[PDB]
């Protein structure tokens, strides 16, 4: 919904880049190397 | 033949408690009834304060004037809400 | 009930009232419950009239009524 | 069909009769469409 | 009307109603009593006529609702009956016993009378009939 | 407010008069395309939208069903 | 309360009844 | 008579009665005692008109 | 069955799903059978002006589905077929307790 | 029987005496002067007479025979006797914030009912293991209730009179606190009750929404309700005292519950508590 | 002869229902009538001889 109003320079601002990072850290969605390594040797 | 009258009456009664089509009075009555039913449920009231629901209805000549009459009535009721009809308490005494 | 105390006797009337008045009873009236009662009672009286007339009519009539390309298959048979 | 399912306009029972019930399709005698089955047999001594 | 706040006794506040005379002002001032003014909003005077005309509007509204319901009921029944009287004689045409009817015959008939005795009480609650 | 009430009264009075007249007269009396186009002839009511948008779980976490 | 006499006269009265 | 209906399921073949909705007559009672004075006035005028007719 | 009965305002009896009451009688192990059975049981409970579906209502709704009405009613006249039915039903109940038994007649 | 006639005469005599007593009470204008002399406290007839009903229903529920109305009356007795009685006692006029917080408290507590009815058949207690539900000594429960009462009466005593407290743009923060409290509590309840199979039997570890900020969010939300309440009548001192007492008792129960579910779950809640150390207030405690 | 009086009574019952609605309708509007005020009389319309 709120990607239609936000300005593009505010979308690519460094403040927006550091907003995403602690959003991910707060959600605990930090994707690591070992996760994908176990995934790729888990698939067929 | 008296039972067929009651059959027709109760068929119409059940159709009233539906949304096929009827007079605008009954449709608005069902509208405000379902509005009250929406408002009273807390599990219904929880997901109304997010802007996605309002945005999915805002973007989809009668609705504008029917909403702005509520605005001018709200402003007039707020104006009436404050003053006193007589103004100078002392000069009334 | 005295007829048409016109407008403005009061400046004299209350001058002469207070000498002889012993006990006033003013019947100040409310307005909104009075109108509510009036309209509800009017509905009550007319609904009671029509209920009585419905009953009377149905009984009187239930009593008095029993006392009273086109020429193909038509050319070879 | 263009009509409401639950109304006065649906109070119709489909009555059917036959002589060989084993010749009917399974989907017609399927429950919900045919609810009751009555087998009327030949009369007896006193009835004759 | 009046609301005093008296200096001795119980209860301390009363109600009286007043006829209009100047000598009320004269005696009130002669006693030397404080005079103030109880001022209201506008909404206290604005719900006056609204509340005074609400119930009659309610009554006539119920009248219109019930009369409209009865009108549409009568019209629907009259249409159904007149279509019946027209169909009796025009369309596909229309509409020993007891000896062959013995055993489990009346056990279906009672159900088929009590199910069309009132089709509403099953179809208002979405409960279907014996269909076949 | 008086004009609102008066207009409502006038419309309802005419409705009552014509309803009473018709009631008096009536008591004196005694292919797939067209059905798929007519499914939603008019748009859903806004109250119906707000009713249907707020659905819930409805008894999933019960030991019986 | 307020009686309406014909030719349009609104007469104020005592309490009621 | 002779049938194939179990005795357990016999009582299930009847229709039970139902109490009428009890509330509208108390509604009428309350709406009458709210306007009991008008009821008395109309009853008295009814008797007066009936005696004038008689 | 419980979810189909609950959605229409019918409170199912808290003795046959809280215990093993109606587990030993219900079948029609496919769709269109639970719908028809629910409609039959709800109609039957409506005929007595009730809001609770007891196990007898379910039993009577099942019996109207798995039995054929017949005129010229007759019964067995030489017992011993009854003994066969009795013994077979007993051996079915005690040994195979995960299968229902249609009522003996 | 003659004794029946004798007892009918006695019953007629005593009924005549009782009806005469009632009638001479009624049509005496002096008893009308003295019995209408008590209408000035018609506000105080109800607020205390309902307390007897509340305590009677509390005893009946303690025995085990309480309908829904009586338990509703129990929580109503507690909540009303909490919020409305003290300021009515201190100032003699109730207008404004006490009314809306009396509404808000009931609107708050009727939130386990809706969640535990929507995803359930009814309000009947189900069968579970006895060790799952954490208990806590009864003296501490009574102490919590009494401290809550003490803080509420002290809040009404401490706060300025209901007409001296400001309005306008200063009463908009109060609305913000109310709404954020009820959002946090409802989110915490909806997240906690979703993962439990039985009434209180958690299948897994919850770490979502309010659980990724505060380890015990329902408790924090409840205290924040009282904190906003002490902000409403402008009594910070009572706010601090409920902070102390509610923190003490609620930390005790939190420790008991936490040790139970750490024993019963192991590493999962361990790393979860490592993720969110702050137990009640965000980065304050 | 019985049909005529049946028709008359059947007209009368619905006419009474109509009057029952109409009297309420008129009683709604009977509350907005007032005797016109001037400066000499101000609605009372009675003054000293
Ligand atoms: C209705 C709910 C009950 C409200 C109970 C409130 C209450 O008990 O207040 C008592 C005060 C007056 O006491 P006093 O100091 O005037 O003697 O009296 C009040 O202020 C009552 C206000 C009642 C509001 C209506
Ligand atoms: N119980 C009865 N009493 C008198 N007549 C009977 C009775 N039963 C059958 N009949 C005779 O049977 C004839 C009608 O048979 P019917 O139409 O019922 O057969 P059916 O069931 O339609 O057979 P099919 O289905 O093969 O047509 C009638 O002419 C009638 O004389």
């Amino acid at each position: 919904t709120f990607s239609h109003i936000v300005p593009p320079w505010l979308r690519k601002t460094k403040v927006a880049k550091t907003m995403g990072k602690m959003l991910v850290n707060h959600l605990g969605l930090n994707l690591t190397k070992d996760d994908l390594e176990n995934v790729v040797d888990l698939m067929e | 033949q008296f039972k067929s009258w009651i059959f027709e009456l109760r068929e119409i009664v059940r159709e009233i408690k539906n949304a096929h089509y009827f007079l605008d009075s009954w449709t608005q009555f069902n509208s405000v009834g379902s509005f009250i039913h929406i408002f009273f449920h807390q599990e219904r009231f929880r997901k109304l304060l997010d802007p996605r629901i309002f945005s999915i209805l805002l973007l989809r000549r009668y609705f504008t004037i029917k909403g702005v009459v509520l605005f001018v009535v709200a402003a007039l009721l707020y104006r009436i809400n404050n003053r006193n009809m007589v103004e100078s308490k002392n000069l009334y005494l | 009930i005295v007829d048409r105390m016109p407008i403005d006797g009061w400046n004299d009337v209350w001058k002469k009232l207070h000498q002889q008045i012993v006990n006033v009873e003013v019947f100040n009236v409310d307005v909104v419950p009075a109108e509510v009662y009036t309209t509800v009672a009017t509905f009550v009286v007319w609904s009671m009239r029509l209920a009585l007339f419905v009953s009377l009519y149905v009984w009187i009539d239930s009593i008095t009524r029993p006392i009273y390309l086109g020429s193909l298959g038509k050319s070879r048979a | 069909t263009g009509i409401d399912r639950f109304s006065l306009r649906q109070a119709v029972i489909f009555i059917c009769a036959t002589n060989r019930p084993d010749e009917l399709d399974l989907e017609f005698v399927r429950s919900g469409r045919i609810d009751r089955r009555l087998y009327i047999g030949l009369p007896d001594a006193k009835q004759r | 009307r009046l609301y005093v706040t008296m200096k001795e006794g119980f209860p301390l506040e009363y109600i009286v109603d007043i006829p209009l005379d100047p000598y009320l002002f004269e005696t009130i001032c002669n006693a030397g009593v404080e005079v103030d003014l109880l001022q209201k909003r506008q909404i206290h005077y604005f719900m006056k006529v609204f509340i005074a005309l609400l119930p009659g509007i309610l009554i006539l509204w119920f009248i219109r609702e019930s009369a409209m319901l009865l009108l549409i009921t009568s019209k629907r029944f009259l249409y159904k009956k007149y279509n019946q009287l027209f169909d009796m004689a025009y369309a596909e045409n229309f509409i020993y016993k007891e000896v062959v009817l013995g055993g489990d015959v009346w056990d279906l008939l009672d159900e088929l009378m009590i199910y069309m005795g009132n089709p509403m009480q099953y179809y208002e609650k979405d409960v279907a009939f014996v269909r076949g | 407010l008086l004009l609102v009430a008066g207009y409502i009264v006038r419309t309802h009075l005419l409705f009552v008069s014509r309803a009473y007249s018709e009631l008096q007269t009536e008591f004196e009396k005694i292919r797939e395309f067209l059905v798929q186009f007519s499914t939603l002839r008019a748009e859903k009511r806004i109250d119906q939208i707000l009713l249907s948008l707020t659905h819930s779980d409805h008894l999933s976490k019960n030991d019986s069903g | 309360l307020t009686v309406l006499i014909k030719r349009g006269i609104l007469i104020l009265i005592h309490k009621k009844a | 008579r002779e049938s194939t209906m179990p005795d357990r399921f016999r009582y299930l073949t009847k229709e039970a009665p139902d109490s009428p909705i009890i509330w509208p007559w108390f509604v009428a009672l309350g709406f009458l005692v709210y306007a009991w004075r008008a009821v008395l006035f109309e009853l008295s005028n009814w008797r007066k008109a009936a005696f004038a007719i008689l | 069955f419980f979810t189909l009965s609950y959605t229409r305002g019918f409170h199912l009896e808290k003795k046959m799903f809280h215990t093993n009451g109606f587990e030993s009688i219900t079948m029609g192990s496919s769709a269109r059978d639970l719908v028809a059975l629910t409609n039959e049981a709800l109609s039957i409970s409506i005929t007595q002006k009730k809001s609770i579906i007891d196990t007898n209502t379910i039993r009577s709704a099942l019996h109207r589905q798995t039995w054929d009405l017949r005129s010229q009613v007759r019964s067995v006249q030489d017992h011993g077929i009854l003994f066969y039915q009795i013994g077979r039903a007993v051996a079915q109940n005690v040994l195979i307790s995960n299968c229902p038994i249609d009522p003996i007649s | 029987k003659p004794m029946d006639v004798v007892k009918l005469t006695l019953l007629l005599s005593i009924l005549t005496v009782a009806a005469k007593k009632t009638l001479t009470l009624v049509l005496d204008p002096f008893f009308w002067m003295y019995f209408s002399w008590t209408w000035l406290f018609w506000p105080w007839f109800i607020a205390v007479g309902l307390a007897g009903y509340g305590i009677y229903c509390f005893r009946k529920h303690w025995l085990g025979e309480a309908n829904a109305f009586e338990q509703l009356g129990i929580v109503t007795s507690v909540f009303t006797w909490l919020t409305l009685v003290p300021p009515a006692y201190f100032n003699g006029y109730l207008e404004g914030w006490p009314y809306v917080f009396f509404l808000a408290y009931h609107y708050f507590f009727f939130f386990n009912v809706s969640v535990r009815k929507r995803l359930y058949g009814d309000f009947y207690a189900r069968t579970h293991d006895p060790k799952w539900d954490v208990n806590t000594p009864l003296w501490s429960r009574i102490l919590f209730g009494v401290g809550i009462m003490v803080g509420h009466w002290l809040a009404a005593f401490e706060g300025p009179e209901l007409h001296r407290l400001p309005g306008g743009w200063a009463n908009v923060g109060i609305w913000i606190l109310i709404v954020i409290t009820m959002l946090m509590h409802y989110d915490s309840t909806l997240y906690l009750a979703r993962y439990s199979e039985k009434v209180v039997v958690p299948t897994a570890v919850v770490q979502f929404g309010p659980y990724r900020w505060v380890r015990h969010p329902i408790y924090a939300s409840t205290m924040l309700l009282f904190a906003a309440y002490c902000t409403a009548l402008r009594a910070p001192l009572s706010l601090l005292f409920l902070l102390a007492v509610c923190l003490v008792y609620y930390n005790k129960k939190a420790k008991m519950e936490e040790e139970l579910m750490v024993e019963s779950f192991g590493q999962s809640y361990s790393d979860y508590a490592d993720k969110v150390r702050h137990k009640f207030i965000p980065f304050v405690y | 002869i019985p049909e005529f009086i049946s028709k008359i009574s059947y007209l009368s019952v619905f006419a009474v229902a109509t009057l029952g609605t109409y009297d309420i309708a008129l009683d709604l509007g009977k509350k907005v009538i007032c005797q016109r005020d001037c400066k000499t009389c101000n609605g009372w319309q009675a003054l000293r001889c």
